[PDB]
């Protein structure tokens, strides 16, 4: 059955499979640690838009949802983050003009060296 | 290439010489029939009652008759 | 399977009418070589 | 070799021939179980 | 398949089982279609990679077919090859200018949109719409400046675009793009090739011979002899393109190439093979065999290294050799190049166009897009030509009023 | 010669089914029938040796 499709399914399937089995063997000679638990947690926490920190806390007093009204309630932060990073890349961010655009994208600018020692 | 060629035309003299087999005896170790002496025969299974019939023909073309 | 197995107690009389034979040597009545005599 | 292997004609022939025989397949056991 | 009835399949024990058992007769055709395209993959195989042994290479060349004539690393030669087409550097964007038109034809990127657009112009009657969006309308004249000269081009969207359809019609209609729904990506390759195959649909409108069928006689005796002389070079393009990549195929392993091609502008013919670069000989290439044609980095650094490095033994002292080898030592032995480099002296052909593009500098504006070119007949100049002509015209019709 | 005229696979696998059907399943459903002794008869014996083997 489209065994075009088959083989990356097979490769993706082997990949995902042995990564889980890995991780597996790994925390059980070494358990994890019972507070970083929550330090990795904030690591995932730092990364995440703003677009979705008005859903996250509606998440966290019961407001939310049942389990759908949720799933469609991410689409909607999620493509607002999806217009905003169109806008980003094509017009600018939001506080550079054009000038700032062509300087970033003609890579004229070392990143900052001096500041950073 | 006269020469190189001449050596090919001999050869093919000599093989004319011959001509077939008289003066040559029969041989044990060469018999004419493949088959004796490989030691081949049929079997069980392949063997179909309608086949003797398409094996007559393959024979009577073998042999030249031309009635088919 | 089982289908099969009809066909060919269908035609298990075109076979072969060799049966095997299991003797004994350590049955009562089985004979020996030279028990019997006058040969 | 691979390339020449996994050609797409080749590809759609083995998917052919592994659809057919699936059914072929099943096609036994359906026959075979009704019976 | 019901087949194996009849007189003719009695005395064999397993077609008797098929007899009576269907299912058994559909697995052996199956399996009986199966072996037969396994014997054929291997057979294939077989042919494909045997060849590969017997495949012998000129030992000077090394399957080059061609060596360099060294003159001409430093009225021309006229010992070393022609040169080609794509070397003639002053006709390179017009080629390219040919090629991208002819390209616009096939290409069926923008398919979709075409295709929606043309079932629009075709039905006009449908009109499944929805609520009209609120419009903001343009400034009012009498503002000068840029955002009013652009929402004021952007408004007048609408009577242009007919003006536009009026000229020229949906493209499918004066047949300069590729028909409606002749081709489609998950088909077939047959379909697509008896498609296109049918009305002179591989060739674009320039070439295709029915549109001039009706008209050519004695006033030129040209116009069907300068098209079938102008879709033939068309062909032969497409033909060396071919060739060209399976060439490329070829060598992107170490295979030698196919198509052996006459030697060029820099280069002579190889005097050992007479420019067929390698053969077949029947005697196996034990190096192929072995896997040992490939010749170990070290060596070859190591006899370059030795090559370029040529040894003095003897003392110009004791021999009164004075200068080194060469003719006309002696005169040879007789401005800001060292600050800013050696001036570039392939690039003269466009010196004029630049400095037009510094007398000009409202030309560098985001809305303007040329053809492109160099000469006075390309690109900016031809703008440039227009806009100075036009605004000349407009001044001349301004005071006869 | 003597190795393209050996059989193909079509009637090696003919073989190895002929065996299969006939070398352990004929003999064996034999064996039943001596113990048990047309269709009825077929309905019969298969019915019992496949209850009680
Ligand atoms: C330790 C103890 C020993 C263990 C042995 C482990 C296996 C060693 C050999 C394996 C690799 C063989 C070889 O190098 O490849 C040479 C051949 C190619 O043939 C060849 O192909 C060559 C061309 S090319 O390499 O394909 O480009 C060509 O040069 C050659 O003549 C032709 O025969 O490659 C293959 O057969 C291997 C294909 C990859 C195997 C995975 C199969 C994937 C499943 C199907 C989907
Ligand atoms: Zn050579
Ligand atoms: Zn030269």
């Amino acid at each position: 059955p489209r065994l075009a499709a088959v083989m990356p399914d097979a490769v993706y399937a082997l990949v995902q499979g042995t990564h889980k089995l890995g991780e597996y063997a790994h925390d059980l000679v070494f358990p994890p640690t019972p507070e970083d638990l929550r330090k990795l947690e904030q690591q995932v926490n730092a990364t995440i838009p703003r677009e979705f920190d008005r859903v996250r806390q509606r998440y966290a007093e019961g407001k939310i949802a049942n389990d759908e009204q949720l799933s469609s309630e991410l689409e909607d932060a999620s493509f607002n983050w999806y217009r905003r990073q169109l806008r980003t890349s094509v017009v600018g961010a939001t506080d550079e003009e054009l000038e700032d655009v062509a300087v970033r994208k003609l890579r004229l600018e070392p990143p900052a060296l001096q500041a950073s020692l | 290439a006269a020469v190189a060629a001449g050596w090919h035309l001999a050869s093919f003299a000599l093989n004319l010489a011959f001509w077939g087999v008289e003066g040559m005896p029969p041989d044990r170790y060469w018999p004419t029939s493949p088959r004796i002496r490989l030691q081949i025969r049929p079997g069980r299974y392949g063997n179909m009652d309608g086949g003797q019939r398409v094996y007559m023909d393959y024979l009577a073309r073998s042999e030249g008759v031309p009635l088919n | 399977y089982r289908r099969e197995m009809l066909h060919v107690a269908s035609k298990l009389n075109f076979r072969t009418p060799a049966r095997e034979v299991r003797i004994d040597t350590g049955s009562p009545d089985f004979i020996k070589w030279d028990d019997i005599n006058g040969i | 070799f691979l390339g020449w292997l996994l050609a797409p004609g080749r590809l759609e022939f083995y998917e052919k021939a592994a659809c057919v025989a699936i059914a072929l397949r099943v096609l036994g056991i359906v026959i075979a179980i009704s019976t | 398949m019901g087949q194996f009835y009849s007189r003719e399949f009695d005395g064999d024990p397993y077609v008797d089982l098929m007899r009576s058992l269907p299912e058994r007769e559909l697995v052996w055709w199956a399996q009986k279609v199966i072996w037969l395209a396994e014997g054929f993959t291997f057979v294939d195989h077989f042919a494909r990679t045997y060849p590969r042994l017997l495949q012998h290479k000129c030992q000077r060349c090394k399957g080059a077919g061609v060596m360099t004539c060294p003159a001409c690393l430093g009225g021309g030669c006229r010992v070393c090859g022609t040169a080609c087409a794509w070397d003639a550097e002053s006709e390179w964007m017009e080629r390219w200018g040919e090629w991208e038109s002819r390209l616009a034809y096939y290409d069926k990127a923008t398919g979709p949109l075409m295709d929606e657009w043309y079932e629009d112009v075709l039905n006009a009657g449908n009109l499944e719409e929805d609520t009209p969006p609120v419009e903001d309308d343009p400034p009012g004249p009498e503002v000068t400046g840029r955002w009013a000269e652009h929402d004021r081009a952007l408004h007048k969207d609408k009577k242009r675009m007919a003006a536009l359809m009026r000229r020229w019609g949906h493209p499918y209609d004066a047949d300069a793009n590729l028909g409606y729904q002749i081709v489609d990506p998950t088909a077939s390759m047959g379909e697509n090739v008896w498609n296109m195959a049918q009305v002179y649909n591989s060739l674009p409108p320039e070439l295709n011979p029915l549109r001039t069928q009706h008209l050519a006689d004695r006033g030129g005796g040209n116009t069907q002899a300068a098209v079938e002389a102008a879709r033939s070079a068309f062909d032969a393009q497409v033909v060396m393109e071919a060739a060209l990549l399976q060439n490329l195929e070829a060598a992107a392993q170490d295979l030698p190439k196919p198509h052996r091609l006459p030697p060029t502008a820099g280069t002579v013919a190889c005097n050992e093979c007479g420019g067929a670069a390698w053969g077949y000989s029947f005697f196996p290439n034990t190096a192929v065999m072995f896997g040992l044609e490939r010749p170990f980095w070290g060596d070859t650094l190591a006899r370059l290294s030795k090559y370029w490095n040529p040894t003095q033994v003897a003392d110009p002292a004791r021999t009164g050799q004075l200068l080194p080898y060469g003719e006309g030592g002696l005169r040879r032995l007789l401005a800001l190049e060292a600050v800013v480099g050696k001036a570039p002296a392939t690039t003269g052909r466009y010196r004029r166009d630049l400095e037009l593009l510094l007398a000009h500098p409202e030309l560098r504006d985001g809305a303007l897009r040329v053809p492109g070119g160099w000469g006075p007949e390309g690109g900016l100049q031809t703008y440039l030509r227009g806009q100075q002509e036009e605004q000349a015209r407009m001044q001349r019709r301004r005071d006869l009023a | 010669f003597s190795t393209i005229t050996q059989p193909d696979t079509d009637l090696i696998a003919r073989q190895e089914k002929g065996t299969l059907f006939w070398d352990i399943w004929a003999d064996f459903l034999v064996t039943a029938a001596d113990y048990y002794n047309e269709q009825n008869s077929l309905i019969e014996n298969i019915s019992n040796d496949f209850d009680n083997l």
